[PDB]
């Protein structure tokens, strides 16, 4: 018995490609379309829902999920993969930075951190890569606001603006149009609308779109009040009936 | 590819046959029994003439009562001897007595199968085991990477043996002299050998219950080689 | 072990360390060198816990050693001090700690001065002008105070030296038997014979 | 093709050993069934006792978990019993940890994660099982939660699982449409077992007698499974109306 | 832990990792062992393939084990590094327990264990590394020079030559070297050595390194120019 | 064939190969004889040897004062299974002051073979053995296989051309087995049991080796010119 | 068992080679180029970003220069994750140094050390070795400024000009080409910039296409000064060069 | 293809080719059979005698777990063994944590649960045996049946090797000729006679009878063999029915 | 608190001749006041002409007997039925009595 497999299953072949890795992008490219964009105010990320059957309550599947009250995540590619991925990333963020410094991690760092349990499952043994691209926005006093994508290699890279999965090519096209530096945080949130309107083809409403953002503090959702600098969460889930008061002025 | 431990359709370890192979491609090891002593010789064959002969050191003792020659991968008999020695003295210092010459090869034995998937494959090397005991008296072994160990009256090891062999089944009786051992030895190792024998390209040894185990010197091989050669042409 | 003696003058470092081994109510040995050579231009005397304060001067040695032989180059005494404060420190906190006290005397190369470190066993480290450990401190530290200056020649640091191991020899219970002096500068390190 | 026998990536970025486990989920050629009512949840399957040797009361795919929470099997007995072991450890260690019962979707949530390390270790082969949790939560009321060999979960309003699974699901989506609400409008769970062996016989266009069919119900504080009296009893109450 | 036995015999008794790890030692550049009367000389090829080098900074071929041993190389260059800790460790380690530093033949019979015991671990391939090992026991005047192998086996030489094109250079010794009368002097030795490199290098600039062991822990470098002298006598005396 | 590579493989026929070949290690090797009557119990031997120069393959071992089995195949498999039992009968005698019975000696024997047929990367034992000897229930006689098959018979043989031996046996069952009281007849008989399976050499006295245990008889063996009265 | 899917990570070709080692190379051949020059007065880095995007964040971006200490720096060509495993390490590395001699690392024991990790996974673990090549520049009060260069294999080498990446066959020729000895480091600046703008697969050489470093005692007084150019840095500098 | 060559893989079917092929080793085996009874169980199994030489009554087969429940098998006899080790492992741990002695049903998992654990790797080969196996517990009798890839169920019969279908068929006339129960003297009786109908599809070489038995009345709750006159009996009762 | 050692009294006698040896040992066995036997044996035959005694504590003694008994068992399987001699004996337990040196076999041994 015992995991006999302490060898790694990614390899170069002999024209340098590391086989498992670009079969896991080729997994991410089958995915639904998921975006990100960074305003001067704030930072958008935003999906489709897509339902595996009408009888399913898509409300309990969260593909935009909260890593720290300032920083959340989407995905694009295997779902359960990502799932995982929310759960080591929140742990990570306690036992590697917040037990020691007191704090939550700023954006870069998190994402450092995803990036190398994704880099492990690259070259450890007995496994094989996530089937997963991230994008990760987020908020530090140092940074500011920030937009990250990360792909299945560990490799991290900083964006204005971007799009992953099935409709990305025509998605980061439109962005390079409409973006500029000098855009509101509501600017951005009705771009990102009309940019994912673009890749879905079923219902486009708040039932069937995933919509969150980084912006100013919550106080609102912290759930306690005489603390003066613990403000609340900069991370904000947009409600079903939020995304459809935007669908109206589009 | 296929696991290290498997067994062919015969009924025998792969790899235990293929490290006998590497054997006979070892060089020549001659070992002798008689009443008065064991006899131990074997091939040095250098690689270039410019390799210092004296250097090669394919006999070695293992404790004062026993001696030992090999024939193959030799790099791989360093451990092994590292467990002769080391089994021969802890058992004089358990027991306060020298140790049998069968148990110090029963011990030695017991590492050839320990190999698998523990070291990663059999020994490549065979081993000529001679020593003298209170019980059995003057012995010699062939110890195997198989594990298996025979006694020996008269045994050749290496690329020479199957000729060798059948030279010592002529040659044996039970009233050798260790004179008549040392010249037999010499004889045999002239004829399977590819250059020509001579004080430098080969080595003997013997073990007597009296002095113990003896790596002879280059001098005193040199005139059994001499007095060989005079007694071949004396009819 | 029990005397152990450090001055850093001028231009040179020097070490005296008590030549006798006592074990009971008996001297073992009157000529014991309590030294070891870490590098060409560093010197370690000890004193402490017998067995510990030999054992752990050779580890010390070996260590240093092997740097010099991997990189081509010797540390600094600075540098090995450092280090033997570190193996000190990690020691107090073991299941059985070295009860080992030490001096450290080196000449740096690359700065062209003397450096005494003075380090316990607690691995508590002090660069000084001059030093000492155990019972010996109580007397000669006063004793520097009052005669050492910083511009002294070695001759006049040996000087200094026969001052402290008199007032030593007069008024300590123990018989040490007189010390072993040695001289720690450029040109590396050598033994005073006639002490 | 050695990508085929272990769970890494094919060219095109596919797990066919994560998809021949959905192919042994059908193996045991068994139909499932679940449905809410307004104070329950009823999960329905089917029981096949082909064997007249076999002793009919031993043979179930529905498990008791916790007293709360119950699990439907879709695949073969023995990966339907270890996993079956492993949620019922899991939701003892959660409630003795925690200090309060473990929820159907939390349980649902971490055998799914479970099934997800199967599919990225090599060592370990996924389940060919699909389980589906059922229980009435004390936060979000009636719950129906499952979980494939894929490593994904999600909650339903009603869902089915088996071989003739898309006929029963269409079934209840046009009732659903034609409700316009997320459950079974109904007081007492008797009659929500009535309507789920109602429209799975609609759905199937089988009959059914007592032994047929294999019934469990979710009520606030216990989950339990219906002995062969119940179900004809409730066999009754559909035939006269 | 990884298990697998890479280095196993095949049907017709060879292990080809070892042998494999044999021809990597073949494509590694030519060294040189040749011992005198009263020294023993380490000679090396560098390639010339790579020019913008800094030679200050660049690892030497010959490395220093101790104050009075020294080992070069033939094979891959990261894999000699390994053999050449351990050795430098076990070097300080038998001065600490035996109070008296390794002879060359201590030395090289641990070396060779090591490579030895890679041939047959699981988890681990063969250094693909031959080494030639020489300096002076202690308290000893007598020359020693010693070789190494992937598969373990080790032996003394009169002189020897490691690397590419390593058989022509051990063709030219065998006729050169005289064992009845060795290079008398220094000199002697590093030109017998510098002539035996000339073979084969190309060009006698920044190609060739040459060190000098004499007894009591007397090793030196030679410069450029110093074994450039060597290559302009050795020429003008060949046009004849 | 695609099956054989590993223990762990069943073949589309339900059969493990590598155990076959196994199985096929003790086909080669020399025959051994076991039987046994009410009061003793007897092995009997045909050693092998390289050649004329060659000691003689020892194939009998002795584990207690009570046991002892022969062996056939792969000799040094037979040394770390015999040292097993060895050790499981000391085990016996230190805890419980009780001589291990045959019966669980054999059961031990099994088990221990079985683990090796079942994991990644061990082999099977290549070595058949046949254990005798005499506890509380009289005289006993097992025949062990490294697939992990033991079984208690009154009188068998392993080894090439075991076959010839095996018929006689069975044969001379009704004889034999009440042969009480009388060690040298009981001998005579596994002697003539053997050599129904030679071919070309005969019995000679470096080549014989017997062993026997019994009511009042520890475990002997018989080698050399101890054995010239049975020839 | 588990035997049938090893690829044996760790073995020789029947050549004498390392398979994996060769391949990782044929790997970092495809990454953006990163040059290093040394001059007598300092050290210049200089890398070329993998083909760019307009809506990249191009000023808090670090993909090819990282920072190992204050006096050692590392241009990366390869997998930028398995880069950051082993520069964490090297960070590590430079800390224990520091902690223990209470001195700054010596350039050629921290690249050593760094480089006996890489080697260790093409001899034994089963895994596969680290895509990636370094180079190093440093300085220490031994040997001054020194460049090195280490890759999969775990071979080191020094350098005054070196190339990794793609292209460095072409690289290494121009550098071989204009390098002298007594060069400044604002030559040796102008140098790398030439270099990269004649061996780069893009059509031209923009700003937001690099990452450049200096390595000068261009502080106050015998202390040596690490610059990581910012976005509107390098923009001047290219002006300046006469490159746009 | 090559899916069969390893254990654990499932094929394109959703198969596990390997269990498959386990189970040809256990078709390959003899016969056992397990009757459920009023209050107990009845265990019965065929013994090939190969040859004259093997001692009769000396070559036991069928094995006791704890002192109430009675284990039989077919297929590779080690493998059997290995599986009833484990089985008296996981129910002395039951009785040292419960004190109760382990019931049947529990049991049954205990050893479903390890041969299913055996379908789960590549480095582990499947149990080449199906086990009948069962007892008397504080709920009353219960048999069961334990196959290869871990599947099993309770049985009113049971029956597996080289002649099953015999057998089956002979068990499924009990169970339709006695809806009220068969008593345990009886049982060993139709046991005897099963065992000797399923024979005719293993006649090459003759056979040895063996038979063993747990009822809360007969046997007071505790597993025992079958010997003596009680099984002479029932072998002059199978003998009188096959002619 | 728990204390492993007992004190169970006796006493033993060994002496030499030219051609034999006797080990004697009376056969009291007590503890504190009481008498526990009358008649309990501690010389023990070993075999191979050795006879031994371990006086002291009783529990240690006959482990330490038991375990010399199980070493000439075991001297003569590994080493072809060899005599073990009383020299070798003696070595051999030495290294049975140091093997515990620092929680001893409370015990004199005469052989
Ligand atoms: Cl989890």
């Amino acid at each position: 018995m015992t995991d006999r497999y302490s060898f790694s299953l990614t390899t170069f072949s002999p024209s340098g490609k590391l086989g498992q890795i670009d079969y896991a992008l080729t997994a991410v490219k089958q995915g639904v379309t998921s975006l990100g964009i960074k305003a001067t105010n704030g930072v958008v990320i935003a999906t489709e829902k897509k339902s595996s059957s009408p009888l399913a309550m898509s409300e309990t599947l969260s593909k935009v999920s909260l890593l720290t009250p300032d920083i959340g995540a989407v995905y694009s590619g295997m779902g359960p993969d990502y799932r995982v991925l929310v759960d080591k990333s929140r742990k990570v963020a306690h036992t590697s930075y917040k037990r020691i410094y007191g704090e939550y991690p700023p954006t870069k760092l998190l994402v450092s951190e995803v990036a190398k349990i994704m880099q492990e499952a690259t070259q450890s043994g007995g496994v094989r890569p996530f089937g997963v691209s991230l994008l990760i926005a987020g908020h530090d006093e140092f940074n500011g606001f920030s937009l990250y994508q990360v792909d299945p290699s560990g490799s991290y890279f900083p964006w204005k603006a971007t799009a992953i999965g099935k409709g990305s090519v025509a998605a980061k096209t439109f962005l390079e149009k409409r973006w500029n530096d000098e855009l509101e945080l509501e600017d951005a949130i009705h771009i990102a609308l009309l940019t994912l309107k673009e890749s879905v083809e079923g219902e486009f409403n708040g039932d069937t779109i995933e919509l969150a953002i980084i912006g100013d503090e919550n106080p609102d959702l912290l759930g306690y009040t005489g603390i003066p600098t613990d403000k609340g969460p900069r991370f904000r889930k947009l409600t079903s009936q939020e995304i459809n008061d935007r669908l109206e002025a589009l | 590819d296929r696991g290290v431990s498997t067994f062919s359709p015969e009924g025998r370890l792969f790899q235990v046959e293929y490290s006998l192979e590497a054997i006979k491609l070892g060089s020549t090891a001659i070992g002798i029994a008689t009443k008065e002593g064991v006899v131990l010789g074997v091939e040095k064959r250098a690689t270039s003439p410019l390799l210092e002969s004296d250097s090669i050191e394919k006999i070695v003792e293992i404790d004062r009562h026993i001696g030992c020659a090999m024939s193959g991968l030799t790099a791989d008999a360093r451990s092994m001897i590292e467990h002769a020695r080391t089994a021969a003295v802890t058992h004089n210092l358990y027991y306060d007595e020298d140790i049998n010459v069968e148990s110090l090869t029963q011990s030695v034995c017991d590492l050839a199968l320990r190999f698998g998937e523990l070291m990663s494959r059999p020994f490549g090397v065979a081993l000529l085991i001679a020593g003298h005991d209170a019980d059995d008296g003057y012995q010699l072994f062939h110890a195997e990477p198989s594990g298996t160990f025979y006694r020996y009256n008269a045994k050749a090891i290496g690329s020479g043996s199957e000729g060798a062999q059948a030279e010592l089944l002529n040659e044996w009786h039970s009233s050798l002299t260790l004179k008549e051992a040392e010249l037999l030895v010499l004889k045999i190792l002239k004829q399977v050998m590819e250059e020509k024998l001579d004080e430098n390209n080969a080595q003997l040894s013997c073990i007597t219950k009296q002095d113990g185990f003896k790596i002879y010197d280059n001098e005193k091989t040199a005139e059994l080689i001499k007095e060989l050669k005079e007694k071949e042409a004396a009819e | 072990m029990d005397i152990i003696l450090g001055i850093r003058v001028q231009d040179s470092v020097i070490l005296a360390s008590s030549k006798a081994v006592t074990r009971g109510i008996s001297v073992l040995k009157d000529s014991d060198d309590k030294t070891r050579q870490l590098s060409p231009h560093t010197l370690m005397s000890f004193a402490g816990e017998a067995g510990d304060t030999v054992q752990f001067a050779e580890y010390i040695q070996a260590n240093i050693q092997l740097y010099s032989i991997r990189e081509d180059y010797e540390l600094s005494p600075q540098a090995v001090s450092s280090f033997v404060r570190q193996e000190l420190a990690k020691s107090i906190r073991s299941r059985r700690p070295y009860q080992v006290n030490v001096l450290i005397g080196g000449y740096d190369k690359k700065k062209n001065k003397p450096e005494l470190y003075q380090i316990d066993y607690l691995g508590t480290k002090v660069e000084l002008p001059y030093g000492a450990h155990g019972y010996s401190g109580f007397y000669t530290f006063s004793l520097l105070d009052h005669h050492y200056r910083p511009d002294m020649t070695t001759e006049e640091g040996l000087d200094l030296l026969k001052l402290c191991v008199q007032e030593l020899e007069k008024r300590m219970p123990m018989d040490f038997k007189g010390v072993i002096v040695k001289i720690v500068d450029k040109d590396g390190i050598r033994q005073v014979d006639d002490f | 093709g050695y990508d085929r026998h272990i769970t890494i990536f094919s060219p095109e970025g596919r797990l066919y050993q994560v998809e021949y486990a959905f192919k042994a989920t059908n193996q045991t050629n068994i139909n499932s069934l679940a449905v809410r009512g307004k104070d329950c949840t009823v999960v329905i399957s089917q029981k096949k006792v082909p064997d007249k040797l076999l002793d009919p009361t031993t043979v179930s795919y529905i498990f008791c978990i916790s007293r709360t929470i119950g699990m439907v099997v879709n695949g073969p007995i023995p990966d339907a019993r270890n996993a079956a072991l492993r949620a019922k450890a899991e939701a003892a260690e959660f409630r003795y940890k925690y200090g309060y019962d473990m929820p159907c979707d939390v349980l649902a949530k971490r055998m799914a994660n479970l099934s997800q390390i199967y599919t990225q270790r090599a060592y370990m082969r996924p389940l060919g099982v699909i389980l589906t949790f059922v229980s009435v939560d004390e936060e979000l009321g009636p719950s129906i939660y499952k979980t494939d060999p894929a490593g994904y979960y999600v909650g339903y309003k009603a869902t089915a699982t088996g071989p003739k699974q898309q006929e029963i699901t269409t079934n209840l989506e046009n009732h659903f449409k034609k409700s316009k609400i997320d459950h079974i409008n109904e007081e007492s769970w008797e009659k929500v077992v009535e309507f789920a062996i109602t429209h799975m016989i609609d759905a199937l266009g089988t009959e059914f007698s007592k032994n047929d069919l294999e019934v469990g119900v979710a009520t606030k504080d216990k989950f339990f499974t219906l002995s062969a009296e119940n179900i004809e009893e409730r066999l009754v109450a559909i035939a006269e109306q | 832990g990884y298990d697998r036995a890479l280095s196993i015999f095949s049907p017709d008794g060879h292990i080809f990792q070892v042998e494999y790890a044999l021809e990597a030692v073949k494509r590694g550049t030519c060294a040189v062992g040749v011992k005198g009367k009263n020294c023993v000389v380490l000679g090396c090829e560098r390639r010339s393939t790579l020019k913008l080098q800094d030679t200050r900074i660049t690892p030497s071929k010959v490395s220093k084990i101790d104050s009075h041993v020294v080992l070069s190389f033939s094979g891959l260059n990261a894999d000699s590094r390994i053999l050449i800790e351990k050795a430098r460790v076990e070097a300080q380690s038998h001065r600490l327990t035996l109070e008296d530093p390794v002879t060359v033949e201590y030395l090289t019979r641990y070396v060779a264990g090591v490579q030895q015991r890679y041939t047959q671990s699981g988890g681990v391939r063969p250094f693909g590394v031959s080494t030639l090992i020489a300096g002076f026991d202690p308290r000893d005047d007598e020359p020693k020079l010693y070789q190494t192998e992937p598969s373990g086996i080790y032996s003394s030489w009169s002189a020897q030559t490691i690397g590419r094109n390593s058989k022509t250079v051990r063709e030219f010794l065998e006729k050169n070297y005289d064992r009845k009368e060795p290079p008398a002097t220094v000199e002697e030795c590093v030109k017998l050595t510098v002539r035996s490199l000339l073979e084969v290098v190309q060009t006698g600039a920044k190609n060739i390194e040459i060190t000098v062991v004499k007894p009591d822990s007397d090793i030196v470098a030679l410069s450029s120019e110093e074994i450039n002298q060597y290559v302009t006598q050795i020429e003008q005396e060949k046009q004849e | 064939n695609n099956y054989d590579g590993d223990t762990v493989t069943f073949s589309p026929t339900g059969r493990l190969f590598q155990v076959e070949y196994a199985l096929e290690a003790i086909k080669q090797g020399s025959v051994t004889v076991g039987l046994r009557s009410n009061t003793h119990a007897v092995l009997v031997a045909l050693k092998r040897n390289a050649d004329e120069l060659s000691s003689y393959q020892k194939k009998i071992i002795k584990c207690d004062e009570h046991m002892g089995l022969s062996l056939a195949g792969l000799a040094p498999d037979a040394r770390v299974l015999s040292n097993y039992l060895r050790q499981q009968c000391n085990y016996s005698s230190l805890v419980f002051n009780r001589k291990l019975a045959v019966e669980r000696a054999g059961h031990l024997l099994c088990d221990k073979a079985q683990k090796n047929t079942q994991s990644y990367g061990g082999r099977p034992y290549g070595v058949g053995l046949l254990i005798i000897g005499y506890d509380k229930s009289g005289a006993h006689l097992l025949e062990f296989q490294p697939s992990g098959n033991v079984t208690e018979l009154y009188g068998t043989a392993i080894g090439a051309r075991s076959q010839g031996a095996k018929t006689y046996l069975e044969r001379t069952l009704d004889t034999f087995i009440k042969i009480d009281g009388n060690p040298d007849e009981l001998i005579k008989a596994g002697v003539e049991a053997i050599s129904q399976s030679l071919r070309d050499e005969s019995l000679t006295v470096d080549n014989l080796s017997i062993a026997i245990v019994g009511k009042d008889t520890p475990f002997t063996i018989y080698d050399g010119e101890a054995v010239a009265k049975y020839i | 068992g588990s035997r049938r899917y090893d690829s044996r990570t760790t073995i020789f070709s029947p050549e004498g080679r390392l398979y994996q080692v060769e391949y990782a190379l044929e790997s970092i051949s495809h990454a953006g180029t990163a040059i290093g020059i040394m001059a007598s007065d300092g050290i210049v880095l200089a890398a070329e970003r993998k083909v760019t995007s307009t809506l990249l964040e191009q000023d808090t971006s670090t993909e090819k220069l990282y920072k190992l200490n204050d006096k050692i720096a590392v241009a990366v060509a390869g997998l930028t994750a398995d880069a950051e495993i082993l520069i964490n390490t090297a960070r590590i590395h430079a800390q224990n140094y520091l902690k223990t001699y209470n001195e700054d690392i010596p350039v050629e024991i921290l690249v050593r050390r760094l480089s006996d990790i890489k080697q260790g996974y093409t001899q034994h673990g089963g895994l596969r070795p680290f895509g990636v090549s370094f180079i190093y520049a440093g300085y220490d009060d031994r040997y001054g400024y020194q460049l090195y260069t280490s890759n999969p294999s775990g071979n080191y080498t020094g350098w005054k000009a070196i190339s990794v990446g793609a292209n460095t066959s072409a690289a290494q020729t121009l550098l071989q080409m204009d390098y002298k000895d007594d060069m400044k480091v604002d030559d040796a600046i102008e140098l790398a910039l030439k270099t990269l703008s004649k061996t780069t697969d893009s059509s031209a050489l923009t700003y937001d296409r690099l990452e450049f470093a200096t390595i000068r005692k261009g502080a106050n007084d015998g202390e040596v000064y690490q610059k990581i150019f910012k976005p509107q840095e390098i923009k001047d500098i290219l002006v300046k060069t006469g490159i746009t | 293809t090559g899916y069969d060559l390893s254990n654990s893989v499932f094929s394109p079917d959703g198969r596990n080719f390997q269990v498959e092929y386990a189970v040809k080793a256990v078709e390959n085996g003899t016969t056992s059979i397990g009757i459920k009874c009023n209050d107990g169980v009845v265990f019965a199994v065929e013994k090939l005698i190969t040859s004259k030489l093997l001692v009769p009554q000396k070559n036991v087969k069928i094995q006791v777990v704890d002192r109430h429940i009675g284990c039989v098998y077919s297929g590779l006899i080690p493998d059997g063994r290995h599986l009833v080790n484990r089985g008296r492992e996981e129910a002395a741990s039951f009785k040292k944590l419960y004190k109760t002695p382990i019931p049947i049903p529990a049991f049954a998992d205990r050893l479903g649960q390890y041969v299913q654990a055996h379908t789960l790797y590549n480095s582990v080969r499947p149990f080449g045996v199906s086990t009948i196996f069962g007892g008397v517990d504080k709920n009353g009798a219960h048999l069961y049946m334990l196959e290869p890839s871990g599947s099993y169920w309770g049985y009113k019969g049971a029956a597996t090797g080289k002649g099953r279908q015999s057998a089956k068929a002979e068990l499924e006339k009990l169970v339709d000729h006695h809806p009220e129960g068969l008593s345990a003297r009886e049982a060993v009786k139709q046991a005897a006679k099963i065992i000797y109908l399923a024979h005719e599809d293993n006649k090459e070489k003759d056979f040895e009878l063996e038979i063993s038995w747990c009822s809360l009345s007969e046997t007071n709750g505790l597993h025992k063999f079958v010997k003596g006159d009680l099984l002479q009996e029932a072998i002059d009762f199978a003998q009188k029915e096959i002619n | 608190q728990f204390n492993p050692y007992g004190d169970n009294g006796g006493t033993i006698l060994g002496i030499a001749g030219e051609d034999f040896a006797v080990l004697a040992g009376d056969t009291r066995n007590i503890t504190d006041y009481s008498i526990n036997s009358r008649y309990e044996p501690k010389v023990f035959d070993c075999g191979d002409n050795i006879v031994m005694s371990a006086n002291g504590f009783a529990a240690d003694g006959d482990a330490l007997v038991k375990r010399f008994k199980n070493s000439v068992k075991w001297y003569h399987f590994d080493h072809n039925d060899k005599k073990l001699s009383i020299n070798s004996a003696a070595r051999n337990i030495q290294h049975l009595l140091y093997g515990k040196r620092f929680f001893p076999y409370y015990v004199h041994t005469i052989i």
